[PDB]
Parts: structure tokens; sequence; C-alpha cells
RNA sequence: CUAAUCAGAAAGCCACGGCUAACUACGUGCCAGCAGCCGCGGUAAUACGUAGGUGGCAAGCGUUAUCCGGAAUUAUUGGGCGU
RNA sequence: AUGGAGAGUUUGAUCCUGGCUCAGGAUGAACGCUGGCGGCGUGCCUAAUACAUGCAAGUCGAGCGAACGUUAGCGGCGGACGGGUGAGUAACACGUGGAUAACCUACCUAUAAGACUGGGAUAACUUCGGGAAACCGUAGCUAAUACCGGAUAAUAUAGUGAAAGACACUUAUAGAUGGAUCCGCGCUGCAUUAGCUAGUUGGUAAGGUAACGGCUUACCAAGGCAACGAUGCAUAGCCGACCUGAGAGGGUGAUCGGCCACACUGGAACUGAGACACGGUCCAGACUCCUACGGGAGGCAGCAGUAGGGAAUCUUCCGCAAUGGGCGAAAGC
């Protein structure tokens, strides 16, 4: 049983590292079915690395070690 | 009929009221306010017996009962039937919605009801405005 | 010394929390009043819940008031506050709860009853 | 701690019950992970009889003996004593 | 009902904790605060709780993890 | 619990026409009054007061009110555009 | 996919409609009627009311200080108890899989380190005592597989405790128990609530819970937000159940709860083989109250019954015998 791959891209961050990567998926509802994308947002985290301005990565689901941040993974596509 | 805005912007059903809004109901003193119930069962305890005569439809004369429920509002009633019972200050078993024509009214009163029997000068009926005891 | 308009702090349980006395009934002329005396009052505060409303007119006994009350071995005894009981009239207490203590000098005013609930008995 | 348990659904006219591995301070009913099957102790239904204990007799070197009166059943049958 | 044992085991509970985690109160006022002082507090004086907290947490409710974290920071703190 | 076993009754049914499924009338002369949406008496209530029962019934008569397919009066299967 | 024929509805009329009253029942469904009997079952659903009381997991030792294991309470138990629910929360409280780079432990079963050395205190017998009682004072106590030095006990890569009837003790260690340190989707409505909370973004603490870590603290910059529901916010259990659809399931989940919010009240120094504890332990409250007024502390969300509110809303008929929890090397509760 291992842990996942999650990925996605960023929105902003502050001082010292308070990154994050955004969250979607291909889903729908129940009840009047349209292929409405949708969206969540997480919390991972770096020295100051994967940040603003183009961090399109990877994310993972394990122990954070973090104050309530929770991942520990970057797998990228590129940068800017 | 188009069902994007669909699960942006819902619908409704249609639009109704349930019957008797003032009944079904036991009105509280303790924390005031009122029950809702729709109990099976309940009482009726008597404060005029009432009559209004300008009546089109049927062209004969009938009176009805004015018997409040619970703890200061108006509640009225009508017994529909060729029994009149010349009482009032009663303890009953109601009967809950209005019969045909009677607007507002919609509490009445079971046969026998612990309170009375019936108009006695019933006895083919056997199930109609009092009727116990009766050879089938 | 409890004369005409003056707020006292019910130790009762009948549904008072502050009374204003009305008059000192006890002859023509009387003024002030000490404890183990009768006096008429109105309910200025009470509480949601009892047989006592706000604005009706009761008596009560004054128990434990501020000013000292001298005995006859040569002792006095006084309080930080003054309070009282609503009696009904037939030397009896309206409630069945007293808080705080009581003197001894409502034995002497036929007062068992309200001595006999009260915690203390200085 | 492990003790027996049983099923119930709706029958009797005949002394059942049912084989299984509930805790210990709870009533005979109990709940059930891997089902055996059932036990009829009325000596006159025998095609009753298919519970089929597989994970409940490996409690021998785990954490199990006959107790409440219930060695009658495993007094036919022998797979312990086994240290 | 049968607190007439346990109105009062509670309490034998409570003296047979607390004056030996007092006795430990003792034995961090000496070593853990003088490991920096520079006292002598590194030599026997460190090794009384050896078998003083050995005294404490042989049953059940004395620390058992943070007994691992309270020798890993008074033997392995050189 | 056969057990010989006498005969140790299974209250009473509704509206009483036609739909919700019911049968006709003296009382009744608009005086009381019938009435589950429809719906009835002013001189033949194939409704009513009451009286022997046919449709359902015998441990069962009128009522009490909750969502179910029915309600296609949600439209996930089963939603109008000028009206 | 064991597939959808309802009573009558328009103006005056065929016609496109229009939904109503209405159906049958099913409801913890019963009330007057009627009350041949029952197989078995459920009913403070009136008021999670105030109280006629008690009521309830309980007793004991070829291992231990009274008597011809009786008579202890050390020790063990209990205490968080069975039961009561759906008063209280939009919450990992709830059904299932699950990283454990967030977890461990005696009760079920085998054991295993050995069983060496210890001092000696406390319950009872109370030993001695004031005084309505009983509440409290002197106070050696006499033991206990125990209140109990010390050897190494295992994680220095250098941590201690064992006092066995007879031909039963303490540890390096375990399978396990409720759980869960926690992950996930489980996880409803109010747009009469968007210019976003100062911790919004997340890194950086001496700390610590069997448990990572803004969890209080540790250091600094917010526009982190951003017109997407930030947030507020109103009922606040879920889940095998039941009427039920053709099927999607769709709702109520009450007899039936396997899991959790909850025992006069705010707490509570405590504690546990499992904590702030429904007949515990204290100290603030308002209650029917018991008391030479030591001041008592109790409330049947555990069977009854009392004044009741009562559509109905029940037997104080009996007492362990259908399972042993606990005490016990045991016969026994």
């Amino acid at each position: 049983n291992d842990r996942k791959v999650y990925v996605g891209k960023v929105v902003s961050d502050k001082m010292d590292k308070t990154i994050t990567v955004l969250v979607e998926t291909y889903k729908t509802h129940k009840l009047y079915g349209k292929r409405v994308k949708y969206s969540k947002k997480y919390k991972t985290h770096d020295e100051n690395n994967s940040a603003k301005l183009g961090d399109i990565v990877k994310i993972q689901e394990t122990r954070p070690l973090s104050a309530t941040k929770r991942f520990r993974l970057v797998e990228i596509v590129e940068e800017s | 009929p188009t069902i994007n805005q669909l699960v942006r912007k819902p619908r409704q059903s249609k639009i109704k009221k349930s019957d008797s809004p003032a009944l079904n109901k036991g009105f509280n003193s303790k924390k005031k306010k009122f029950t809702d119930l729709n109990s099976p069962q309940k009482r009726g305890v008597c404060t005029r017996v009432g009559t209004m005569t300008p009546k089109k439809p049927n062209s004969a004369l009938r009176k009805y009962a004015r018997v409040r429920l619970s703890n200061n509002i108006e509640i009225n009633a009508y017994i529909p039937g060729i029994g009149h019972n010349l009482q009032e200050h009663s303890v009953v078993l109601v009967r809950g919605g209005r019969v045909k024509d009677l607007p507002g009214v919609r509490y009445h009163i079971v046969r026998g009801a612990l309170d009375t029997s019936g108009v006695d000068g019933r006895r083919q009926g056997r199930s109609l405005y009092g009727t116990k005891k009766p050879k089938n | 010394m409890i004369q005409q308009e003056t707020r006292l702090k019910v130790a009762d349980n009948s549904g008072a929390r502050e009374v204003l006395t009305i008059k000192v009934l006890g002859g023509s002329g009387r003024k002030t009043a000490n404890i183990g005396d009768v006096i008429v009052c109105t309910v200025k505060n009470a509480t949601p819940g009892g047989v006592v409303k706000k604005g009706d007119v009761v008596k009560a006994v004054i128990v434990r008031t501020k000013s000292g009350v001298r005995r006859n071995d040569g002792s006095y005894i006084k309080f930080d506050e003054n309070a009282c009981v609503i009696i009904r009239d037939d030397k009896g207490p309206r409630g069945t709860r007293i808080f705080g203590p009581v003197a001894r000098e409502l034995r002497e005013g036929n007062f068992m009853k309200i001595v006999s609930l009260a915690p203390e008995v200085l | 701690a492990v003790k027996i348990r049983l099923t119930r659904l709706g029958s009797k006219r005949n002394p059942f019950y049912r084989i299984v591995v509930a805790d210990a301070r709870s009533p005979r009913d109990g709940r059930i992970i891997e089902q055996i099957g059932t036990y009829n102790p009325t000596s006159a239904n025998a095609p009753e009889i298919k519970v089929d204990e597989a994970l409940a007799l490996k409690w021998l070197n785990d954490g199990a003996k006959p107790t409440d009166t219930v060695h009658n059943i495993l007094s036919k049958e022998g797979i312990m004593k086994k240290f | 009902k049968s607190a007439i044992k346990r109105v009062k085991t509670t309490e034998k509970a409570e003296a047979r904790n607390i004056s030996q985690k007092s006795a430990m109160r003792t034995a961090v006022k000496n070593a853990k605060t003088a490991v920096s002082n520079n006292a002598d507090n590194k030599n026997e004086l460190v090794s009384l709780a050896v078998k003083l907290v050995d005294k404490a947490a042989q049953s059940n409710l004395i620390h058992s993890n943070k007994a691992d974290r309270i020798k890993s920071q008074l033997m392995t703190a050189n």
C-alpha cells in the first residue's frame, strides 16, 4: 500500500516557504450529470523552492512533518 | 430544458400547503410554543355553542359549535348531522378536518367520545351521530 | 435601622431578589426597625419562576442588618448587608430554602419555623 | 480476550446456536466477521451443524480454551493440546 | 458500593505514585539541572536515577516511550 | 394436554341508488334535514328519522393521517417558450 | 428491468389542457363500538418529568496477622458498572477500505527472568479518648507472594524487581483489547450572509501524548483571499430495520441497535491491568428535604409506585436455573 503521485500547479506564496500545490480531478455530480471540472487546495512545502510563478509539480500523502501542512513531493513538469 | 445551468441553478417542486395548520397541535404553557404533532386523537372543551343563519346552498336551518382549543385563540367547529346536542363544557375525541360546506372550521366530534353518547333518535345509522349496541 | 424607602436583599427562594419597604407596621409614629420586626414592601426585581412576581405588595421580617444588636450579656453582632425573609401572614416562610446566616432574636419573636432551615444561627 | 457468539434472524422450535469469535465482556449475541456457520444443540436438527470454524480454532496458540460449559461441542473434536 | 475499599485505593495509589514522582522532582533538581552548570552531576548523580526511575517504571502507568525520552536526554546527553 | 364431550354461538357491517362498489320505501312537506371529489328532502329522499339486508365481512363495525409506484403535478430515467 | 389500466375535473359543447379534492391501505396507528381465547412479541411515544426509600459487580483465599480458613480487609476486585438513550455537536461522533516515512500496552493463551536478598507498616482486635449519636483526637500498631535496599534485568551498542501449596511468585518477550496516532470518501440546509482572516499563506520552538506537527508558544513577509461560497451559519448521530420501485434507489433508521454526544449542576487534588468516575472523592449553586439544628450533599437519561400530563402509555406476582464478570489453589455468588 503505497503513496500516490498527486500533482498540480501553484498560485502564490509568502515568507520562507509557505509553499503549496494545486489539486484537481475529473469527476461529476450524482444529480444532473455534466462534465464540469473541479478543484480544491493543498499544503506542501520546501526550503523556499516549490513556490509561485510556475511550479507545476507532484505532491504526496505521507507524514507531513509540518504545522498543518501535509506533503513531501515535487515531481515536476517544467519551469518558466 | 438544458442541463448546464441546472447544477449551476436548480429548479423547484410545486407549491402546496398541507391541511388544518392550526390543528394537529398542542399549545405549551411551560415553554409557551406549540407542538407539531399530527396526533391521532385529542380533546375538545367548550366555550360557547354558536350559530349563523345565512345558508344559501342548503336553505334549511342548523347550528354549529364554537369550541376553544388551548390557551387563548379562536377555534371553531360544526356539528354535521340531524342530532342536536344542547350541551357544552365537554371533554371529547376530536375529529380532524372540515366536512363539506363550512369555511375555516376543521374540528369535530366522534360518536360517543367520553362526553355524551349521541342523538339517541338514531337506531338505523348504527354508525352516525351516536349509535352504540345496534342490532345488525 | 430600616426606615421608609429602603432597598433590602431577600434571602429566600420564593422568586424575589430585591424589595423596597413601604411602611414599618408596629404602631402610630414608628420610624425605624431592627432584627425581629415585620415590614410591608414591594418586589422591585424578581426572577423568571416562583410564586412572587414584580409589582406585588407582600409582608416580610427583616433578618441580619448592617446595624448591630446589643444583647443582655453586653455582646454585639453586625453583618455586612441587610436581608429579610418574606412571610405568609402566619409567622411562616413563603419559600422553603434560606441563604446566609440568621440572628438568635427570631426565637423570642415566635419564629421557630424560620430558625429551622437557616444554615447557621448566631 | 475472545468468546463465542451467534447470529439471529427468525426460528427455533429446537434449541439452536452458532459458532463465532466475539469479545469477552458481552452477551451471547455478538458480531461475526468470518462467518463459519451455526450450531444445533437440540439433539434433533442434525442438518444444521455446518460450522467451518477455520479462524475460530486458530486461537489454540493465539488465546482460547473451553469456557461457559461449551467443551461438549469440542469434546467430539480434538484439534488442540499442541503445546 | 464496593468503594468500601476503593474509596481509598485511589489514595494509596496517589501516595505511592506522588512521593516517588517527587523523589524524581529531586532527581531532576540535580543532574538535568546541572549537566550544564558544570557541577559534579554527570557521574553517580546521574546513575542513582538508573535504579531509581527503575523503581518507578516497571509498572504500566509510569512513562514507557517517554521513558525512552527521559533516558535518552540524561545518559546519552554527553 | 384428543376427552367421555353435553350443544360451552361468530360482537355485528357501513353508507343503504350510481362512482367508493349500496335496496326499497312509510316518516318529510322545506319543519328537522342527506352528503369521501360527483352529489340530495319544496307532497312518492331507488340517500335522510327508522325498519327484514345484497357488494366486503365475523374478531371484526365508521373513523384516525404517513410516505410510497399510483401523482407522467421533479423531469437521474419521465421538464414551456408566441400563446 | 419478474416494466406504470386510479373518483370525478371548461366555459354551455366534441377538443389541447388544469390540478385538486381524493382514493385503497402502511403508520410502535388507535378512539366510541365490540369486547369466544390464545402462538410469541413489544407499551413514561403524556413529561431524556419533580419523587415512598433501598435498588447496581460482587464476594473470597493448602500463598496471609481473631475462632472450633468461620472474623477480618491487607491483596484483588470493582469503580469508566451493567442498563438509559438520541436532551448535546455540520463535527473523522458515525459504514467501509487504510501511510503507519504519526501507535503501543498485563485481562483470551503459552509463558518466562527465575523463585536471592531484604527492612517492616498498615486496615481490622481498633490500642487509649472529648461528646445527641457520629463526627473527630492520642496513636505502638500484628502480619501480608506486600507497604517494601540492592545484582544484572531490555533498546551501552551503560536501566531495576521475585517473601512458590505441593506430589506459586516476579521479567527480558509475546499473540491480543477497546481502540485507534491518523489517512481517505464517508461527512445536511440558511445568499435577507464575500473586498479577506491578522495568523490567511506556511517554513522556522525549549517543549510532549503509545502518536508527525501553529496543537500554547518559534522567527519573519502577508494580500494568503480574491466576486467559486472565505466564513459565518439552523436541526445535528450514523447504520443490519420498516412501508416500498420495474429501476435508479428513494425517504423516515422508533421495536433492533454492533459504533459514539450524554449520569442534578460548574468543576474535581485524585485515579487507572482501561478517567475526571450514573449509588466515588472535594468544594461553588437550588432543589422535596433528613440533622441537639455533626449539617446532610441526592435527583429510578437504570424495575417499580406516589401528585400527575394523561388516545391507550403495563405486572412493585418470583428469584437465580437457562451465560460467569469479579472474587477465589476450592467447594460458592
